[PDB]
């Protein structure tokens, strides 16, 4: 059943993207999707949410696409409940709008069902009582950072550091270990950065156009406005709570960028006319967060990792905007230039990094022994740099010699090659397993692997893929150094 | 809730906040009381009356079912003030600040509106009140009845000594009497839902829920109920105080639910001052840690403790909120960011921290400890190439026990402190301070080899606890016996298991020798 569900509106008031609506027989619920039926001068369709009523017979909503060409009193009628956005299987390999219609003119969507964008966040039973590690099958991110089932991650970085590589690995990587699909909420996006992220995702072939997709895009760009940023977020996470909740799987979600979210909730705050707290941002900004970020968690039916982009405003990380956040945040991902520029993918600053779940309670007492170590030693690392510089590498003493060979080789080792990232790199990915991953640094730590040269670490995934550089390097340097004893 | 009189219809709605028309006759609903909203004709909605206007219109803060409320809906009246499910039936259990008990995976009620405790119905602090940590409980002792802080950056442990504090408890309260059992109210403001659970879990684990109630209001849940949250937990506690029972109450935190209140107030309205925060954001946190307080002799003699944490911004004490609640409560623990990536966990700067009522509030056995130790540290930290008196070597022995995860048991913890001051780890290096700590706990190396001989004072009796609590360490009956434990520990310790460490320099050994260190931080 489905009450009010054709039930016939007037336009009463149109300031902007804030719209009011006259009801004869009584205003809708709140957050209801009306479309405006009235008129065939637009291009595009009309679609405003109810966000407050002002009287038993008016409310106020906001307008999801522009409000141009829109006279007083014009026909609007209710949709059934919220905005409904499709879900399943039917969905992966398709971009999609806030709103949950098909943006890449591929025909029409399998759809199955339809759900609601505001949906509830999980009761306390629902919620996950074991903490658990979510494998990436990458090596800086399982020792140092482990992402969490159910996590909030932020991947800090700037521009050209390595976000959408790795956002692109770990679509592949959930779907290699777990079998898990992926949701992409460009939420505030540059629409000529969306194109790039769809090309390179179908050369890659993570979607795929005649075969089978492991990715969903839903988007709500910069040229949008503000309605549909907001909400587009919510749209992205309905999709990830279909495969989380009904299907039962691990998935992940990529919000780029959740700022964004904050920001376009700020504009229609201030259009509502509510009065805004420190630094110009909405009173309901933790509240905002809340509610979109407490439906991003592990629940018992499934769960939904979510890796977040979050823009820090003039590089004030006591603004609101970020500082809020921070609370949510599980595992901090901080992406460095300068060792991008060095030579180490992906381009991972270590010591700048944390993880709630590096622990001995959740993960292994072997996983944070090593871990820590691994944390240890590069710490002592960069003491014994500056002293390098300063002194010399040959008056280091005998022991910190030996540290800093070890060092070198956790750097190096460290590196990844990316399986999305062929083209790139000229050599193929490499998944390396959580017990691979603590076995061999464990072995580097220990002084196991002191004989093997440097370089055979440099660039490779697992204690195997080691071993094979380093034959492959001890064959050529024999070869090489016999011509040499010769000429 | 109980109806009474149909006073209006919904007219207005603005997220969490609504207005309403009166009904023909104009009955008019009392100030500050509660009413349901009919959502459906099954269902009702909850809601505080916070303006009764000149026109006959009625504000209301919204609270539950905020999606199903619309207008046009009719609205009830119970007029009475907010009253709440408590006593011994409500423990082990999850509520809302308006009483509704939440589920979890696998009782005469009580105003929430009160007035605190006048000038002669209070008394001095004298009954301690255990954290389980030996930095806090030496220099910066909670008294029951106290209102102590816990300040600090995100992920600084602010959380976890307040919850280890209430697990403190179950040890001593399975033990005594009880009359004077520390009952354990644990508010969750704005918090995420799954770290809600996590603590359930926690606290069930370790036997607390028995000892505790968890007053929830996670930050799906509206402002209404946030705002609302520390109330309904002190409402809980003063139960206990009211009827001569000593109980805890801990807010995490107070940050969060000044935010709430801040969008209440700026919704309706309301002039913002400084930092957008209404003109009454003092006198939201001061009735509530108010009511937590150390009645007298003449109304029972109970207690309500509080723990109220507050988030500060990249240790910025100079924030609004943050210097409100400093001002209002007996002093705090601040907890410094780079002394947990430093190592020391808890992180409690003593420097920073300070109680108001620490003396009176210990107990005579932790009193004659700590008050060295405040001469010890205070030149250490001075003091700090190289060159070692007496009070360097003890001071930094001192700050590697301070370091632990876990509460430690009031025997156990003063016994390790008490070697250190008479200086039986001297000899003992610094990094294997842990595993001395570890092996006089758990273990005991004179009843091992041989040399024991002590007629009563062991560490396995655990019952000596209370003994030591009347009489002191430093006394005639206990001082030689103790004396010769800390004796046999160190000799047998530096002969037999300090050999070791000149030993062991290989792959596979020292690697052992850490794993073996690093899991003794954990276990005091
Ligand atoms: N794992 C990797 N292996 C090799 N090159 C990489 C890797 N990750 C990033 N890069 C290089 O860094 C550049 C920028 O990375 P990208 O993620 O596209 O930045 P942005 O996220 O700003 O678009 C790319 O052109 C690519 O050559
Ligand atoms: N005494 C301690 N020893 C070791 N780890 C701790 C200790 N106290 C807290 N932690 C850890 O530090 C992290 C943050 O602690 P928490 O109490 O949640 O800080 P906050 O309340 O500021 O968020 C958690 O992962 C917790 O397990
Ligand atoms: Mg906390």
């Amino acid at each position: 059943v489905a009450d009010h569900k054709g039930r016939v509106g007037h336009v009463s008031q149109v300031i902007g993207a804030v719209v009011d609506v006259h009801f004869a027989d009584g205003v809708p619920p709140v957050l209801t999707a009306l479309d405006v039926v009235d008129k065939l001068g637009r291009d595009e369709p009309l679609t405003l949410e109810i966000v407050q009523h002002l009287d038993a017979h008016t409310g106020r909503c906001i307008a999801m696409q522009t409000t141009d060409l829109l006279k007083l009193k014009a026909k609007v009628v209710s949709t059934g409940g919220n905005i409904s956005v499709p879900v399943g299987r039917e969905t992966l390999g398709r971009i999609f709008n806030v709103l949950g219609d098909a943006i890449d003119q591929r025909g029409p969507v399998g759809e199955k069902l339809r759900m609601p964008i505001h949906a509830v966040a999980p009761k306390l039973a629902d919620q996950a009582a074991e903490d658990a590690v979510l494998t990436t099958g990458i090596k800086v991110i399982d020792l140092i950072l482990p992402y969490c089932k159910g996590g909030k991650i932020g991947l800090f970085g700037g521009a050209g550091v390595g976000k959408t590589v790795i956002i692109m690995e770990l679509i592949n990587n959930v779907a290699k270990g777990h079998g898990g699909f992926s949701v992409f909420a460009g939420v505030g996006e540059r629409t000529r950065e969306g194109t790039d992220l769809y090309l390179e995702m179908m050369q890659s072939k993570v979607i795929d156009l005649k075969g089978e997709s492991k990715c969903v895009l839903v988007y709500g760009q910069m040229n949008e406005p503000p309605g549909a940023r907001a909400r587009v977020a919510q749209s992205a996470l309905t999709m990830a709570e279909y495969f989380r909740d009904v299907e039962g799987q691990d998935v992940l979600l990529f919000i780029d960028n959740i700022f964004r979210f904050t920001q376009a909730n700020s504009e229609v705050s201030a259009l509502l006319g509510r009065i805004p707290a420190a630094v110009g941002y909405q009173p309901t900004l933790a509240e905002d967060l809340g509610q979109l970020q407490e439906r991003i968690t592990s629940t018992t039916k499934g769960s939904i990792t979510s890796v977040q982009a979050v823009y820090v405003p003039a590089d004030d990380i006591t603004d609101p905007a970020p500082a809020t956040t921070f609370s949510h945040l599980d595992a901090t991902t901080v992406l460095d230039r300068a060792v991008a520029e060095s030579g180490i993918y992906p381009a991972v600053n270590p010591l700048e990094c944390a993880s709630r779940i590096m622990d001995p309670d959740v993960i292994s007492v072997d996983h944070y022994n090593v871990a820590q170590d691994v944390v240890q030693m590069l710490t002592k690392y960069r003491e014994l740099q500056d002293i390098i510089a300063v002194l010399g590498i040959d008056e280091l003493s005998e022991e910190d010699k030996l540290i800093v060979d070890r060092a070198r080789k956790l750097v190096k080792f460290l590196s990844q090659p990316f399986q999305v990232a062929e083209v790139f790199t000229g050599m193929t990915g490499h998944y390396v397993q959580l017990d691979d991953t603590i076995d061999s640094f464990s072995g580097l730590l220990m002084g196991t692997y002191d004989q093997v040269p440097e370089m055979a670490f440099y660039m490779v995934g697992g204690i195997n893929s080691v071993l094979e550089k380093a034959k492959k390097m001890a064959e050529e340097a024999a070869e090489l150094e016999k011509m040499r004893r010769a000429r | 809730f109980k109806t009474t009189e149909m006073i209006g219809y919904v007219h207005s709605i603005d997220g969490t906040i609504a207005t309403l028309i009166p009904a023909p006759g104009n009955p008019g609903v009392a100030y500050n009381t509660i009413i349901q909203i009919q959502v459906s004709p099954t269902t009702f909605a909850a809601g505080l009356v916070f303006n009764l206007e000149k026109d006959g219109r009625i504000g209301i803060i919204l609270m539950d079912n905020i999606t199903e409320v619309q207008s046009g809906q009719k609205v009830m009246a119970t007029g009475q003030l907010l009253h709440i499910p408590v006593g011994a039936g409500v423990l082990g259990k999850v509520v809302n600040p308006l009483g509704h008990e939440v589920p979890v995976g696998l009782s005469t009620l009580g105003k929430v509106d009160t007035g605190a405790p006048n000038i002669v119905s209070r008394s001095p602090v004298n009954y301690n009140l255990l954290t389980g940590f030996k930095a806090v409980d030496t220099m910066i002792p909670i008294g029951r009845g106290q209102r102590e802080l816990i300040v600090g950056d995100r992920q600084t442990g602010k959380t976890s000594i307040a919850v280890s504090t209430i697990i403190n408890q179950v040890r001593i309260n399975q033990q005594i009497l009880s009359k004077n059992a520390v009952i354990s109210i644990y508010v969750s403001i704005g918090q995420r839902c799954s770290n809600v659970a996590r603590i359930h879990r926690l606290l069930q684990s370790y036997g607390a829920l028995r000892y505790t109630t968890v007053m929830a209001a996670t930050a799906a849940e509206p402002a209404g109920l946030q705002y609302l949250a520390p109330y309904a937990g002190v409402t809980m506690g003063e139960y206990f105080m009211n009827r001569g029972r000593h109980c805890l109450c801990v807010y995490d935190d107070l940050s969060k639910q000044a935010v709430a209140y801040r969008q209440i107030s700026l919704l309706l309205r309301r002039p913002p001052g400084r930092e957008a925060y209404p003109g009454d954001v003092f006198y939201l946190h001061s009735r509530l840690l108010e009511r937590a307080a150390m009645l007298s002799p003449g109304k029972g003699g109970g207690s309500v403790t509080a723990l109220p944490i507050v988030e500060t911004l990249s240790n910025d004490v100079t924030a609004y909120i943050v210097t409100n609640v400093i001002s209002i409560t007996d002093g705090q623990i601040y907890l410094d960011t780079k002394l947990f990536t430093g190592g020391q966990r808890p992180a409690v700067n003593i420097g920073l921290s300070v109680s108001r009522v620490g003396s009176s509030a210990q107990n005579a056995a932790m009193k004659g400890v700590a008050g060295k130790l405040k001469g010890i540290l205070a030149e250490y930290r001075k003091l700090a190439q190289q060159v070692q008196t007496i009070p360097m070597i003890r001071g930094a022995r001192f700050v590697a026990l301070f370091n632990q995860k876990q509460p430690s048991y009031f025997m156990n913890a003063i016994v390790s402190l008490y070697a250190c001051l008479n200086g039986y780890l001297d000899d003992v290096k610094v990094q294997y301070v842990k595993f001395y700590e570890y092996l006089l706990v758990h273990r005991d190396l004179g009843i091992m080899y041989g040399t024991a001989k002590n007629k009563f004072f062991y560490m396995y009796v655990q019952e000596l606890n209370y003994l030591i609590r009347f009489f002191t360490l430093n006394s005639p009956i206990l001082h030689g016996e103790l004396e010769e434990m800390l004796k046999q520990h160190t000799h047998l310790f530096l002969q037999h298991y300090q050999s070791k460490m000149n030993a062991i320099k290989s792959e596979k050994d020292v690697k052992a020798l850490k794993n073996l260190l690093y899991s003794c931080k954990r276990a005091v």
